[PDB]
């Protein structure tokens, strides 16, 4: 994964978030759940993350 | 108009007789099984299907599949008929294969840990069904590029070893020669076969770590 | 090109998973006096096609702190003896635990 | 009729009977081959002079 | 031939699985096709697979 490090931080972490995606069962309840996602490449654009 | 059809008609003398003006009638047989009614319209596009399971008696129970044959790591899935919810399972030989019956009970999940035939079953009470299950490695067999290789003082060729399947999770190989004095070979499917004398024949024979411990067998010429 | 073709007929029925998230609870804390056995009452969202299981942290808080609910509640006891706990009534296995 | 469009120029040529083009990667022994993989291979160029 | 399944019904839970197999009268070889009905609400692999 990415393993991002906070600016308050003192050691490495995963991006929150990732793998985040949001499920809806039957009768529209929702849910979220985290996938195993691995990218490539990331870098930064417009306050955004790719 | 519509025509009622059903799948397998032999669960019955008259399984379903002609509709007389719209809907027939329906029997049963003394034999158990899942099938299909197919309710077809004249000639259109239309096919619907209906659903019923013979529960072979009050609270009987059968299962979907009743042989298997699974490889090392994989999975499957078991499906039970009964009238009452509670379904304990029972499975002689438990520590060979585990098994986890989902929240309906009507349904459980497998999981091969090794090699061994397991005959899971369930009991209802009343009356038990089977479903034998044969594991198998992850490997039927290989297969090399050269048997009969020749080479000189030094001169060090390379051999592949393609295995039967495309793909075979966590598989590696332990190359083995009787006598590594004369050379050595390990690593993967790679060999690199390195010759240290001018003559002396070999067996140069692979050991596959996982799947069926059959291999294959070369015999180097350096002369 | 497919010269024959065979269909086959399969119905599945997937039973609801609203109110199974997780519930909510009347009486969020119930506080009793020393050795008082005060039965617990309250309901999951539903309590609508699944069970629970009843658990206490520090089980050391009575002879038999939480027996198994007979079909779904259990009860409760006390010891002679303070300090704070927590009740967790989690589901079979789904991640849900709540707090008490 | 190749026309080079860097420096504005005109030229032809000729092809060998053509029905389609394209571009694609050479084969193993022209996408860059290894000492170790003319196992099989020798000098007595077995349909293959022109490497 | 007759194509028929052992299998017509079943009863399910959010994030619980199930495997389900085909089998033709003949034994020869054919290729296989599912299809769902009602996008979504179940997530499929292979198949082309039995």
């Amino acid at each position: 994964t990415p393993q991002v490090k906070e600016f308050e931080s003192e050691y490495f972490v995963d991006l929150p978030g990732w793998g985040e995606q949001t499920v809806v069962d039957n009768d529209g309840n929702p849910s979220v759940k985290k996938f195993n996602w691995k990218c490539e490449r990331v870098r930064s654009f417009n306050n955004r993350l790719f | 108009n519509l025509i009622w059809e059903v799948s397998n008609s032999s669960y019955g003398s008259i399984t379903v007789d002609p509709s007389d003006s719209k809907l027939a009638t329906l029997t049963s047989f003394e034999k158990e099984g899942n099938l299909v009614v197919t309710i077809s319209t004249a000639n259109e596009s239309v096919v619907a299907q209906i659903a019923v399971n013979i529960i072979d008696g009050d609270s009987g129970i059968f299962l979907s599949q009743d042989t298997v044959t699974i490889r090392k790591g994989g999975t499957t899935t078991l499906t039970a008929v009964t009238g009452k919810t509670p379904v304990t399972w029972s499975s002689n030989n438990a520590s060979i294969v585990s098994v986890t019956p989902n929240a309906n009970s009507l349904t459980a999940v497998i999981t091969a840990n090794g090699e061994g035939n397991v005959t899971i079953t369930a009991d209802n009470g009343t009356k038990t069904a089977s479903c034998e299950i044969v594991s198998i490695p992850q490997i039927d067999s290989i297969s090399l590029s050269q048997s009969d290789v020749t080479v000189s003082r030094g001169s060090q060729y390379i051999l592949t070893a393609t295995l039967s399947p495309a793909n075979a999770p966590n598989q590696n190989i332990t190359w083995t020669s009787s006598n590594p004095n004369i050379a050595t070979v390990s690593g993967t499917s790679t060999q690199g076969t390195i010759n240290a004398l001018l003559a002396g024949f070999t067996e140069i024979t692979a050991t596959t770590e996982e799947g069926n411990r059959v291999a294959v067998c070369t015999v180097r010429v350096d002369l | 090109v497919a010269t024959v073709t065979k269909k086959a007929s399969a119905s599945i029925k997937i039973y609801p998973v609203v109110s199974q998230i997780v519930p909510k609870e009347s009486t969020i804390s119930m506080n009793f006096n020393q050795t008082k056995n005060l039965e617990v009452s309250l309901l999951p969202a539903d309590a609508n096609n699944t069970n629970l299981i009843w658990e206490v942290s520090n089980s050391s808080y009575g002879s038999i702190t939480v027996d198994p609910s007979d079909s779904k509640l259990a009860t409760l006891t006390s010891f002679e003896k303070e300090g704070n706990l927590v009740v967790t009534i989690s589901t079979a296995n789904e991640s849900v635990v709540a707090q008490i | 009729a190749v026309w080079n469009y860097e420096f504005d120029t005109w030229s032809f040529r000729t092809i060998p009977y053509a029905q389609c083009i394209g571009l694609v990667d050479p084969p193993v022994l022209e996408r860059g081959p290894i000492w170790s993989d003319f196992q099989e291979i020798t000098w007595d160029d077995p349909s293959i002079k022109e490497l | 031939s007759s194509v028929t399944l052992d299998i017509v019904s079943a009863s399910l839970d959010v994030g619980e699985e199930i495997v389900i197999t085909a089998t033709a009268s003949p034994e020869g070889e054919y290729s296989y096709q599912w299809s769902v009905d009602k996008t979504g609400y179940v997530s499929t692999t292979s198949v082309t697979g039995k």
